[PDB]
């Protein structure tokens, strides 16, 4: 076993390194970095009708013309360029703190538990970031989805102006979910660092030496 | 110890703590007096319900002029849309406050300890009143996404199938259940405002201090 | 954390507008809603005794065994009618227990150990209008949906002419809108009732759960 | 801000109301309802000995290859009058069961610290009112999926004409919405007997809850 | 105002007729229905068309014309082994969810006024009406599968008609064929099982159910 | 007037010996046999695929409609052939031995419940295997239902080149699936085996 | 009960070889696939600089006021082929050590369940892992299935720009996702390492 116990520890040391080395320098840079994207004035549109994309589909007069190509919404994408990897980053280092804290958990041994019960409140914390995390995939990738749909039927019933509208709406909902994620995102690692800090005796040394 | 993680976690919570501050002292009651002033416009009280009737041009026909499909364009109800222009960026506020104020109070929760835990325990119990009311108002974004899409899809129904008169009725009653929303999504973040502002300035010894000092 | 002279005042205007409407719910508005829904229960469009009366004539050509077009089909109109009457009642009544979730919410004190069975009471009061709430919402979803299920039962049977059910489910839908509309008046009645009962009964402890 | 007797007043009326009309429910009106309904059960529209009986014609043209338009397929004449006793059946219980729980409702007494079995037994009461009103709102909607089952069934069978499953179909939603029925009559006639013997026997802890 | 509710001797003998049914029929159930139908159930298992060996014996002809690589379909009627089967089932079925409502109903007559102390029979109660309740669900899940099969296999023949190049919707509809036999048999087994048990759960605790109280 | 018949009661306890006696015969033999034969087809070179393009079938449509009969994968209809009467069998046991459990539980009373929880213990495994168990039966369906639809969609699609890629992962993914679900099959029986086999005083006799 | 010679030494054989296969894993199976999964995870496949790269051909004809063959998106397909089988192998092996576990479980008694308690700790993990590692396989079967359809979407209707979009954001988001399974495999098996060998003492004999 001489053999697969020093694999073992490669790993072991490069975990217990990665997880201080985003505790110490990449959690404080995500915070000035997501601080200093916040204050970019694509994240701080005044007016949301200047999202507003041409739809450009032709309006039937009262009782057939071809649909010229309907581009997506180039400002949405350009923000959604800037967000996707700030929720892939997060997702990233959710999945290295559990692994760090699950490795920290002892040997089950009767009696001097609240040190234990102080790690498995952290991770279900840390687990419930992630849970938010992934919801905030499945918004960005039913952005997509439902734009097309919307885009589709407007397009297909011209007549119906209220698709057309729903499609501006979906841009505007999306601009300001897209702003609420960077908010959330900015405060998941300030509080992913408050909570490992503070409790930082315990997670580390639970059983108290 | 970390002490260049520790520092400006330090100033984003001093920070987010003097934002906390003017939106008590300063942004809250501001909000609870435009939106007051809102509800009383007569945009939001409208005394007959029949205002509310959009045009909705689709040609009715009969068996007997078809022995001797089309439609012109079914715009947008104009009275709902001008609500939703003022309701829209509401609502933006609301949820920005309340993640702003939410953040602050979990960055104020001290080290998980054995005992002396009744200052975490109101700041749990405020932050359960912070979490259904980021459910309630999530609630309020997606709805207007809801309002037209089901209209579009009512009124597709109703150029398509003419003869169907309960889908020129359905168009009517998404636009009257939209306004009367709209009213009472107006009252229930003005409300959101005025507990919040209660709830915390009340409770605001141990929210800030749990532990006492 | 120090506010100003006019912050204050600005809340103290509200508060002291949502007290004065809170107490004009439970001294005038609501007794007076029991009067009036119980009036609107003695009507006749409510007291339908056979309900064959509100079946509508659904004028669709019958198809021979082996075509016409199908005219013009109208809603029910003594549902409509009474539909009229419904709404209001139930949108007036879920403003109310928005208003009465409100003032009890400011009516919760500071959070101190000890002396919190009038906190616990308060708890329980805002838990069964949160109740009633929830149930007057479940209304509206009823009226909407009737709308849309009328509206696709009726295309369904102009449709598909030969298919006689689905000119019985128009039928059945505008029956069972009926018996629900009048049920709903009956459950708003007992809602103010309720509301009325719990609130007076524990009015001690809602305005003061501390014993000041 | 304190209670006024003017709203007190109106509110006691109602209340009043509902004690004297719960009287006559378990008085007269649901030992009335289990005799009707019990009468009912025994009648032949009930007890079909065959269940061929209740198979309505499905005049659908069967294709024949080497050699579309269908004529009026009408409901089942058997289950649909069953149906028209069945639902002013339901509008009663239901209308009943609410005046008993509206009347409930309004003997719950302050909340206190204790003195609170009186109170248990009314909340015990209750839950069987919560539990019957969820069975009957059941019974109310699933009328309303019949017609839609059978008309999409009917039509699926019409366009369909070589499936000889959705002709089938159409009789096994027809046994079954009888079977159903038969079961929901029954259903009607516990309900009445089961509110009737629980509200008897706890009378006076419903009415009076601490004396 | 006093709420008091005094009886009429016509009142009181309505509800006398349907109790005494009632206990009439919960004690016949007990004593020669339910060991019948354990017997019957039993001697239904023993019949080869529910003992059948290889699943695929129950597959019916399809009939539907294969294309060939670079003719409009005819009837297609339903699987009979099956609708044989569903006819000695379906039966069984709607019989026992009566019985269970019987039962229910029963036992909540037998629940005596809310007294506090001596509550152990109610308990005992309680603890038996929630498993027949717990039975009279899973007989509800069997008729939801029964009603689910004929608009399933329509819904596959249907499909495998429209698109006859798509030969897995052909094997979709033997898959529903074996599945749904497989469905029906472990129903009876179930059947005999629940008759079994609430016989067991009944006269294991009849005291308590009777008499909660201990009344002589 | 209302009692326990010794008629009734006899004829109910000629079920409940019956079943007792098929129980200890599973035991004794048919789940000890069952892994024996599920170890063996385990080992087999179907259910042992070295390279995973040998379970590739035939999917002849057309490039860019009328089209030819797309058959089924014959390396996964044959290993289903085999799967599921073992899935049939599992089920059958498992239900009888539900079955004998529930008939064992006593009178419910006040003390003495040790040998009633060590019942509710064995129960609560037997109705998460049933849960497990009845999900292998439904997912066969769903595979034919699944592959139906893009085999459906590839052919009035010929130029989409994923429809042609979801029916090969179909039939990888199933295959796949087969192989653990004849695992999971195993480990039914020797955890049923085992659990009855160590509790079986207290399940039997749960107050002596 | 009465013992059977015969029986048991067929379950044995089974039993026998579940230990000896225990002992494999977490002796030398798993931390070689740690290994694996580490360098695996350092490669330029896995740590593509510019998601432009990963954007495939959409050949479909724009219109202005019927198309050639669509492939798969090869990069990620040649990161499938390299997936599957470690998602096959980490499933199997928690299988087999899931089983392993609950045949360590004792005798239910009435006190000295502390080791009782540490198995159903471990347990409890492991099907944690179970849950999360079955949603990758129809994860896979759900991409193709979601391209598809857009891809199809996007060839109906050229004048939707959306649908062109959303068929690369499924390949960028593909890409991420697996990414991130093979970390959560070389958890998966860090995870298992790491609390087995801690508590072995318990998990093999929970009473000493």
């Amino acid at each position: 076993s001489g053999e697969a116990r020093k694999q073992v520890d490669v790993f072991r040391q490069n975990l217990f390194q990665e997880a201080d080395d985003f505790l110490c320098t990449f959690l404080p840079r995500k915070i000035i970095s997501l601080s200093q994207l916040l204050q970019e004035d694509s994240l701080n549109v005044a007016d949301l009708s200047s999202l507003r994309a041409p739809l450009d589909i032709p309006i039937p007069d009262p009782p057939v013309p071809k649909c010229g190509y309907l581009p997506g919404n180039e400002k949405l994408l350009a923000l959604l360029a800037l967000v996707k990897p700030e929720v892939w980053t997060l997702k990233e280092k959710c999945i290295l703190v559990i692994t760090w804290i699950q490795h920290l958990i002892p040997k089950i041994e009767d009696g001097n538990d609240f040190g234990v019960a102080i790690q498995e409140k952290v991770l279900e914390r840390v687990n419930a970031v992630k849970t938010k995390v992934e919801a905030f995939q499945t918004t960005i990738s039913k952005y997509f989805s439902e734009r097309g749909d919307a885009v589709a039927k407007a397009s297909k019933d011209t007549h119906v102006m209220d698709y057309r509208a729903l499609v501006h709406e979906r841009d505007e909902a999306a601009y300001g979910a897209l702003r609420a994620m960077v908010l959330d995102l900015r405060a998941f690692y300030a509080e992913l660092y408050h909570i490992i800090s503070s409790n930082l005796e315990k997670i580390v040394n639970p059983k108290g030496e | 110890v970390h002490p260049e993680a520790q520092a400006k976690v330090d100033v984003f919570r001093e920070d987010l703590c003097s934002k906390t501050e003017n939106l008590l002292g300063s942004y809250f009651p501001k909000k609870i007096s435009e939106l007051d002033a809102f509800l009383k416009e007569p945009a939001l009280n409208e005394a007959n319900l029949s205002n509310l009737k959009a045009p909705l041009d689709i040609p009715v026909p009969d068996p007997v002029k078809e022995k001797e499909p089309p439609c012109g364009p079914v715009n947008c109800n104009e009275k709902i849309v001008v609500l939703l222009q003022r309701l829209k960026p509401e609502i933006k506020d609301v949820t920005e406050q309340l993640n702003l104020v939410t953040t602050w109070l979990q960055l104020q929760i001290p080290r998980i300890e054995d005992g002396n835990n009744f200052g975490v325990a109101v700041q749990e119990k405020v932050f359960e009143l912070m979490t259904n009311l980021h459910t309630k108002l999530e609630g309020f974004h997606t709805q207007i996404s809801k309002y037209f899409s089901e209209r579009g899809d009512a009124v597709a129904k109703a150029a398509k199938q003419p003869h169907v008169g309960d889908y020129r009725q359905l168009v009517h009653e998404l636009d009257e259940a939209e306004y009367q929303e709209i009213r009472l999504m107006v009252m229930e973040i003005r409300n959101a405002y005025a507990v919040l502002y209660d709830i915390i300035l009340k409770n605001f010894e141990k929210l800030k201090k749990p532990r006492g000092e």
